[PDB]
């Protein structure tokens, strides 16, 4: 029993998957060479009757926010939390013979992400 | 004959093969003039030579 | 049936993997042409409302030590693996909704000293 | 109904698997152009309370000997056996979910690798 | 079913699998621009107590021939021969699990090879 | 079900596969940037006692003809794929015992003129 309910563009959708991660660089003896960079999340979502998300693409010049939370069993456990992003990749796949008959996936590209207490940032040079 | 800001290699190289002499290293001697060479060798395409 | 727990900045993590490798550059003919690199170790474990991993990672740049043990038989501890002198590399967290363990991290360490058992690897970093 | 029996550093283990091969260079229409290399031995075993393997690895500058039995009936029927020889890739793996409990898979550069009556030797400068 | 056998070296061998093919360059417009080239047979044999493949390719450095011959029902049905040729990969394999633990994997690199009516030669030029 | 039939060089074989493509290149904006490429059928087909495709194909300067056949089911017609001024420029024979998988031959034509239906694709040779 698991749940991941998305808060998006005052709405809501049913999270399949979800995603994040960060990296950084080694010089051969394990030394780090580099700073932290990375900081995309990817989403899962089954798409009904709702063109909103594409609508939300094509407006190339405006940044937004979201929210992803987790219930656990029969409670929240954990909150993701974006602010000033971009959606930078779009598919949307249906298969009739297999099942998921309608899916949606894409990629968040945002300045901060937030989750329990820990927080990743990007310098913007605005 | 003059040598004029040269080195020796250069002053030596200029002035014998402006007399049309052979002059170069062959490997373990410095030869200067014709060795008159006879040796000779057979090569067949893709059985020697791998490009031609 | 096994059993595996991390000591990581004085908490206790349910491990389901761990990986470690060595290497060393061999020439064309066979022999060994340089010394010992590598050392990495890279965990999968459980995840939970706790984000204490993230916060060594991001919020602090210092080095740290840990431990995983490991259990045989459903006490009777097998091995002890210890590192010391290590940053945290790599660092990924995923959920799906369908199918087996539903939140997992996944994490690398890049350490100098790397202790198992009766055997020591140790990197010369010139400091 | 099989064994393999690996005899190194004055003791046993039991094999999982093993391999080994050999490679020459040919041209454009199949003239072998180049000489025998390779000869690596990769080796699959289960990790018990031992390190000793790694122990070996570590002292970098000893070459050692070893052998492998293998038993069709119950009595020996091939031996490999190798002289002069270092470890040069070691990896232990620890699953826990999966039918992998502890293993341990690693490499052995020889100079000499004999099987029944047939040898491979390199001319490694002296 | 069917019972593949290989005569090499006056000895007899049991057949797991085998390969051959042949290729031609084409233009950006797809006509032919060079000759066939190719003609190197895969083998897959289980081993023995007998080495007598591995000899061949170390041991000895003299072309050789060899035949295969499938037959379904239990009657002959093709042959594949070659002469002049040599055996330029060679891999062992142990798998202590089932199904042929102990095989043998090996390419040998010809310059006639024949199978029924049909005939491939290469110009080696002496 | 299905059933195809290849008739080459006066004789029937039974098909099990059967492909063949077209494609141009595109922009950044999508717009195409050239024209088509690669008008090549691939076939797969059980090998019995015979050596008829090898034949043609190490007679290296004979152009040749065939045609497909496609049944729907039992005895109509449905389609036919035919080819003119081809050759034969790749070939593999496999046989496996221990996956109980019967010989088979797999080879590509690469022809002048390809038709189907009502549609035909032609690639300029010159003369």
């Amino acid at each position: 029993a698991f749940r991941a309910t998305l808060s998006f563009a005052g709405k809501e959708f049913d999270v399949l998957d979800c995603t994040y991660s960060l990296k950084r660089d080694v010089d051969s003896k394990g030394r780090p060479s580099s700073n932290i960079y990375g900081g995309q999340i990817r989403l899962h979502v089954e798409s009904t009757d709702d063109t909103s998300i594409l609508e939300n693409m094509t407006n190339q010049f405006k940044p937004h926010s979201g929210s992803i939370v987790f219930k656990k069993g029969d409670a929240k456990m954990k909150e993701l939390t974006w602010e000033n992003g971009y959606i930078t990749e779009f598919t949307e796949n249906i298969d009739i013979v297999g099942s998921q008959p309608m899916t949606i996936t894409f990629v968040v590209s945002a300045q901060v992400i937030k989750i329990g207490g820990a927080q990743f940032e990007q310098n913007w040079p605005k | 004959v003059a040598r004029y800001k040269e080195t020796s290699y250069g002053f030596l190289s200029r002035l014998l093969r402006s007399y049309g002499e052979w002059f170069y290293y062959n490997g373990e001697t410095l030869q200067i003039g014709d060795p008159e060479i006879d040796t000779e060798s057979r090569a067949g395409y893709d059985v020697d030579l791998t490009g031609v």
